[PDB]
């Protein structure tokens, strides 16, 4: 019926890129640069947050089936965003994506697009669609962060601080392979969990069940803390490696 | 696995013929070589490459893999031409969208004059249609092109909706700008004639009401060539748009521009006095000028006309296939 | 685009309706006979009819009635066309000048309405206060007959009874009153309503509802001496007036269905009745005068008079003469005698008016070697069945060959100097367990005979029960001599086997020329036949032999010879068979994308297929590959009655709605989709039902007979007996003739003031599109009949194009020559 789009962290040491001699750090770097490229180009084009995420999910899935050494990442990124725009009904002309890509990329980077940038991108759509197995509908942590936050009752300012911090953690998680490990529902809970720990808030009290210390179980069944903490660990690692710090 | 779409080749189907000219490519009848199942293949051409894969097909792939209803056509898979190219840049092969084959379409059955629908046939037909439309509307999808051609009918009496190329998501919260001229004129709602662009899911209800009437006359109700004349025909029957029956009509862009010859009174019940009462009430409510006063899909299913229809006793149309070959003297 | 020309070689001969009255003068007795689109006016003499006038109308005549409102000296005529064009007409004569006056005109079509099963009904009040029209289910339209309604505007009264069988305006009522038989789930019923012009609604009617015979078919309004109504069914005749109820159920009428009724005595004492086997009856109203001075209806009696042609309409003229208007056979003038003849009949034949009847099929053959060509037609139905040989010798010479059974398909075998004709006759289940024919006919009067011995379906085990009295068709292949038209042989097919297709061809390397018949096993249970056979016959030395048979899993509707191979349509499948050296049929290739392949035509390696609902499909044989290919399909939904190939690119079709169309390959190969599209390029409303298209002409064209601008000759036969010709034009010739039509339509006065452009508009219940690509030859050939002032008016400012002179003005005399040339094609 429908394809399976989730792997185990251990499985990512056997990506096509890893097996062509790319080391884990480099593939992680390539994934961040490609995702952030997709984000920045689309933000400049005025694209909805779901359109940016859909392109990023297409991107991350693509390089579970192909190698970074044979498919230049910024071409792949541009193609993903181009398709994402049509899927999410925020369409853009390919020439406009190329234009914006030039502004944000240095000359070496825009070299990946070769002599004919639009062609290199449009040609890739066929490979992208077959690679993503024509499963175009994607759900993102954002909708669940809002669906779950709407069921919290309490100080408006305290909850809004929780939502915005968690929203920032979602945007940051798009640079990682978490999109390939955990369903979006879990991500939304994980980011709520992280924001709560950082803000010293006890979300259990805003839920319909104030003595249910595992508040996330009323939104996402069968999620151990082990998972929510692995996710938190992975999100904060990005901040520690970079010079950036938690939003608070 | 069954889910790995886009890889299997179209070799796996014996092409029987062409069952129609489509938007993005032609539609072909075919038989599966392995199972013998009859299927329908919609050709998608990426060879134009102006904008790559056409969005009309992207919408139909995106939506129909989410929608699972008996009255909604099932896309079975997507298959490709033999690529025959090691390099993906050279490849210009097309993609085929596999669908369950349906024996007939409503337009074909009515246009050839070959069918007759009894009340119990119409009940079975409309219950399936409106149940499917309900499933779609509850999933926040708008068909946006309901016409007799798009309503497929199997010989057993099963109805399936099938052209989701113009279908898009609807938010009751965030009103979004949309494409005004989205439905065929014969089945287009008055709001879209006056240019709402903020259309509700009640645009599809209007279309089905036109069909409800059409199944009782065997002729479409509002047949016109230009947008103003349609509004005139609708007005002759339903009454002229006036703020008294549609208080927000003044907000629609073309209300002052487009006006009928007169401020007509509604005659729908008079000109349809030959219809059963249960249906006339369904028609009257479905062909309501104000989309916020027009009935919902669910409300049609909870009507005296459709409420107690049991679909286990499906009703095939007459569909004579012999002794119509030779006319009786 | 493409440019074509359609002309009428023989006008419709079937009588659609006949009425009598005082239309031409308050003094003369008239007979108005309606043929499709044609009105014939006669005056009743002691010997026969005297013709006085014939007019055409731009419409099929659906209603025809004569009435005389207070203040008029003579009867006026109401005609409603099938496209809902209504009018009131008057005859006016000024010495030698006869013209028809349009007193009122209008189109009464409703934007919304369901067309009724029993068709348009029109009736007029005995006081001529209103015209009643039953056009749509659930509605009654009343046209007030006041001097002020010249637009024939009318109002609709809501009718609760949705399924109406028949209605008449009753006599002897205080208000206008209708009597109608209707059907609802509880059976059939007779009901009455009063009609109020003041209130524009129905009021409760004079006499109570009675539930009537399940197959009650016709309503007779009996005149005031009796009053009330008579209801005719399948088994019984009943009279209902107030509390009075009578019922006679004589066993004689149960045998054949009664189709028409007419009044003999204006007092109502005697009525004529006719049935589908030609039997003519007299219905007698036996009076009984009470001492009150009142006259009551005592009893009803039915008496058999004799035999006429199966009649659609009957009218009693005067003295002993009745006019038998027939749709299925020759119309007749018959005299009723008081004394029976020695055979027991009171009916003797006076005149026979030729009716080409339903033309089921036809072939064009030069039998006399006149270089001209002759048309042999499969004409008539049942006892009126015949073969008609037509040659263009100024009139058409028509020889008639009676068969007394239904002809279905005709083909010509020259090697054997004979014709093959497929026929079916009606037998009835009799007490023996077998069946008995109602009369001897061609298949029983053959010199030699044979019956099929095939055991293909003999395994049966499928039960089909028979009840005494039920009808069955018995199908035969007749071998008929081309000179004497003697039935030399007749082969009866298997029980419940229908013969649907016949071809005479040689196949493969076989020297022998064969008769090949396609059949279908028809059981009353099946929706679509699932068994059939293709059987090869050799007519040799006065005997038909059975060369080979091929079983098929369906009905073989059409077979055509394809370059020594056999092309056959079995249900949805189109198949090509090869004829082996072992004299058996072997399948080569198949095509399956059809709903029902009803019609096949070929030209070279190209095949045109006609479908029940998918219009026309161009299919091609790829000899290199040994299979079929779909060249181009028409995607407009049309129900086909006949198809023809005009040339390698243009294809002609006939719709069940009485429409013609032409499709051409797009001839622009930018995209594969464009090529695979047959573009409707010509659209035309003919007004006739075309059963057969045949290539040929009856005109003599050899040794220098001057040819014409038009190219090609396709002849078509129709249900109403009309024979016509479709030919092609050059772009220049079309625009000249089209521009001339628009000029002629402004000049020529139409009966009923019907717009010519409207009449020829393509028309189905769901579409009306203006005509395209076709020149109405009958309009063009009418230029020669308009007065000189009108001719010169037509040619004013008329310019030719694409000629030796790019722009050339036209005089009246130039066009008279052009049209006279066009009169030679027909
Ligand atoms: O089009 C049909 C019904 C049959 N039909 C309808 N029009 C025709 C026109 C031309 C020739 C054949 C046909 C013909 O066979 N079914 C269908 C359509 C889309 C999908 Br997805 C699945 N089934």
């Amino acid at each position: 019926t429908k394809p399976c789009w989730y792997w185990d962290k251990k499985d990512l040491a056997h990506t096509p890129s890893q097996l062509e001699g790319l080391d884990p750090a480099t593939e992680a770097r390539y994934r961040r640069e490609g995702a952030r490229f997709i984000f920045d180009v689309g933000t400049r084009l005025g694209l909805h947050y779901d359109t940016l995420a859909t392109g990023i999910i297409y991107f991350h899935r693509f390089y579970m089936f192909h190698s970074f050494k044979q498919f230049p990442r910024y071409v792949t990124g541009a193609c993903c965003l181009f398709l994402a725009g049509k899927v999410e009904e925020t369409p853009k002309k390919c020439k406009d994506i190329i234009k914006t890509a030039r502004s944000l990329l240095n000359d070496v980077q825009f070299g990946q697009f070769g002599d004919d940038p639009k062609e290199e991108v449009m040609v890739l759509e066929r490979i992208l669609l077959q690679t993503i197995k024509f499963d175009l509908q994607v759900e993102h942590p954002y909708q669940f962060l809002l669906k779950y936050a709407k069921q919290l009752k309490g100080d408006k300012n305290k909850i809004q601080k929780l939502v915005q911090m968690a929203w920032t953690f979602v945007n940051d998680s798009l640079c990682t392979t978490l999109s390939l490990q955990w369903e979006p529902e879990i991500i939304a809970v994980a980011v709520m969990y992280l924001a709560g720990r950082l803000c010293k808030f006890e979300i259990q009290e805003w839920t319909s069940k104030p003595m249910y210390r595992r508040w996330w179980e009323q939104f996402v069944q069968d999620v151990p803390v082990d998972v929510l903490e692995d996710i938190c660990h992975q999100i904060l690692d990005l901040y520690s490696q970079g010079k950036q710090q938690m939003p608070h | 696995t069954e889910s790995d779409w886009g890889k299997r080749c179209v070799d796996k189907f014996d092409i029987i013929g062409i069952i129609g000219e489509g938007t993005y490519g032609q539609v072909y009848k075919a038989k599966d070589k392995d199972t013998g199942e009859l299927v329908a293949l919609k050709k998608v051409r990426l060879d134009n490459e102006k904008e790559g894969f056409p969005i009309t097909a992207i919408r139909e792939i995106k939506i129909l893999r989410q929608l699972i209803h008996r009255s909604v056509v099932n896309m079975k898979e997507i298959v490709t031409d033999k690529q025959d190219a090691l390099d993906f840049k050279k490849d210009k092969g097309a993609f085929y969208l596999v669908f369950e084959y349906m024996d007939h379409d409503l337009m074909g059955l009515l246009e050839s004059g070959l069918v007759h629908f009894s009340e119990d046939h119409i009940k079975s037909f409309m219950k399936q249609l409106m149940e499917g439309l309900e499933y779609c509307h509850k999933k926040n999808f708008l068909h946006r092109d309901i016409k007799c051609s798009n309503i497929l009918l199997n010989n057993s009496g099963q109805i399936k909706l099938a052209d989701f190329g113009l279908a898009r998501l609807y938010n009751s919260e965030e009103s979004r700008p949309y494409t005004n001229k989205v439905i065929t004129l014969w089945y287009r709602p008055p709001e879209l004639l006056l240019g709402e662009e903020r259309y509700t899911p009640a645009i599809d209800v209007w279309s089905c009401g036109c069909i409800l009437g059409e199944l009782f006359t065997k002729k479409p109700i509002f047949q016109a060539n230009l947008e103003l004349a349609q509004l005139e025909l609708i007005s002759r029957l339903c009454g002229s748009p006036c703020p008294a029956v549609w208080p927000d009509v003044i907000r629609l862009p073309y209300f002052n521009t487009m006006k009928p010859k007169k401020q007509y009174r509604r005659r729908l019940r008079e000109e349809f006095s030959f219809i059963p009462s249960a249906a006339l009430d369904l028609l009257d409510h479905m062909l309501t000028l104000d989309p916020s006063k027009r009935c919902t899909a669910e409300q049609t299913l909870q009507s005296d006309f459709l409420k107690d229809v049991e679909l286990s006793k499906m009703a095939p149309p007459d569909l004579p296939h012999w002794q119509d070959c030779h006319e009786l003297w | 685009m493409s440019y074509n020309y359609v002309v009428t070689a023989q006008k419709p001969t079937a009588v659609n309706g006949c009425v009598t009255g005082h239309f031409t003068s308050a003094e003369d007795l008239n007979l108005l006979i309606a043929k499709n689109t044609r009105l014939e006016i006669y005056v009743v003499t002691a010997e026969g009819l005297r013709p006085v006038k014939e007019v055409g109308m731009y419409g099929k005549i659906a209603v025809m009635e004569l009435f005389r409102p207070k203040g008029e000296s003579k009867d006026l005529l109401f005609i409603l066309t099938a496209k809902y064009n209504a009018c009131i007409l008057e005859y006016k004569q000024s010495g030698e000048s006869i013209d028809i006056i349009t007193r009122a005109h209008g189109n009464v079509q409703d934007r919304i309405g369901r067309p009724s099963e029993t068709g348009i009904i029109g009736i007029i009040d005995p006081e001529c206060r209103m015209i009643g029209l039953r056009l749509y289910d659930g509605l009654f339209k009343v046209i007030p007959l006041d001097r002020d309604n010249k637009e024939l505007k009318a109002f609709n009264i809501r009718l609760e009874e949705l399924h109406v069988i028949d209605v008449k305006f009753l006599y002897g009522c205080q208000a206008p009153t209708i009597c109608f038989v209707y059907q609802d789930p509880q059976g059939r019923h007779v009901k009455t309503y009063e009609v109020s012009l003041r209130e524009k609604e129905f009021n409760k009617g004079p006499w109570k509802q009675e539930n009537v015979e399940a197959e009650a078919s016709m309503v007779i309004a009996v005149p005031e001496p009796f009053g009330g109504a008579i209801i005719i069914g399948q088994e019984s005749i009943t009279y209902h007036n107030g509390d009075k109820y009578l019922a006679i159920a004589p066993p004689i009428i149960k045998q054949s269905t009664i189709v028409c009724h007419n009044r003999v005595d204006p007092n109502g004492s005697r009525y004529l009745l006719g049935d589908m086997e030609g039997r003519l009856f007299m219905l007698l109203l036996e009076k009984e005068e009470q001492m009150d001075g009142t006259v009551t209806l005592k009893d009803l009696r039915v008496e058999l008079l004799g035999e006429t042609s199966i009649a659609e309409c009957l009218t009693y003229l005067d003295n002993g003469v009745v006019f038998v208007g027939s749709r299925l056979g020759d119309s007749q003038l018959v005299k009723l005698n008081v004394d029976s003849n020695e055979q027991g009949s009171y009916v003797v034949a006076m005149e026979t008016f030729t009716n080409l009847g339903p033309i089921v099929d036809m072939c064009v053959v030069d039998l006399e070697r006149q270089g001209q060509g002759q048309l042999v037609t499969c004409s008539g139905a049942f006892k009126e069945g015949s073969l008609r040989i037509i040659r263009n010798g100024q009139k058409l010479h028509i020889r008639t060959v009676p068969l007394y059974e239904s002809p279905r398909k005709i083909c010509y075998q020259e090697v054997s100097q004979c014709f093959g004709v497929l026929s079916s006759r009606i037998e009835v289940q009799d007490t023996s367990g077998g069946t008995t024919a109602l009369r001897p006919s061609a298949s029983t009067q053959a010199l030699s005979s044979s019956v099929s011995s095939s055991k293909l379906f003999s395994s049966s085990t499928a039960p089909h029960e028979t009840s005494f009295g039920e009808e069955v068709e018995v199908h035969n292949l007749l071998i008929i001599d081309q000179h004497t038209f003697e039935v030399l042989h007749a082969h009866q097919f298997l029980q419940n086997e229908y013969a649907l297709s016949l071809v005479s061809c040689k196949l493969g390397k076989d020297p022998n020329t064969y008769f090949i018949v396609g059949t279908a096993m028809v059981y009353p249970e099946e929706a679509e036949p699932k068994q059939g056979r293709i059987v090869v016959f050799q007519y040799s030395d006065g005997k038909l032999q059975t060369v080979a048979e091929k079983e098929v899993k369906g009905a073989v509707y059409s077979m055509v010879e394809f370059n020594g191979k056999l092309l056959a349509s079995i249900n949805s499948t189109v198949r090509l068979y090869e004829w082996t050296t072992e004299k058996e049929l072997r399948t080569e290739c198949n095509h399956y994308n059809n709903i029902m392949a009803l019609y096949l035509k070929t030209k070279g390696d190209f095949i045109l297929v006609g479908d029940l609902m998918r219009s026309v499909l161009l299919l091609a044989y790829k000899p290199m590959e040994g299979n079929f290919e779909e060249i181009a399909r028409d995607f407009n939904p049309n129900w086909m009655s006949a198809v023809e190939i005009l040339d390698d690119d243009n294809f002609l079709g006939a719709e069940n709605a009485f429409n013609l169309f032409v499709c051409q390959k797009d001839s622009a190969a930018t995209t594969d989709e464009e090529r695979q599209h047959l573009q409707e390029v010509g659209l035309f409303h003919l007004g006739e039902f075309v059963n057969v298209f045949c290539h040929g002409s009856l005109v003599m064209q050899n040794l220098g007979e001057t040819s014409t601008p038009t190219q090609g000759s396709v002849l078509f036969g129709t249900v109403n007996g009309m024979i016509g010709l479709v030919t092609s034009l050059s772009e220049s010739w079309y625009n000249l003739l089209l521009d001339m039509q628009n000029r002629l339509n402004k000049v020529i006065k139409s009966v009923g003031k019907i717009e010519h452009s409207f009449w020829r508009s393509f028309h189905t219940e769901r579409k009306t599109e203006p005509a395209t690509g076709f020149i109405d030859g009958d309009l063009i050939e009418s230029f020669l009949d308009i007065s000189r002032p009108k001719m010169q008016e037509v040619v004013a400012n008329l310019q030719y194009d694409d000629g030796s002179g790019m722009k050339r003005e036209a005089t009246a005399d130039d066009l008279i020559k052009v049209v006279e040339e066009l009169t030679r094609i027909h």
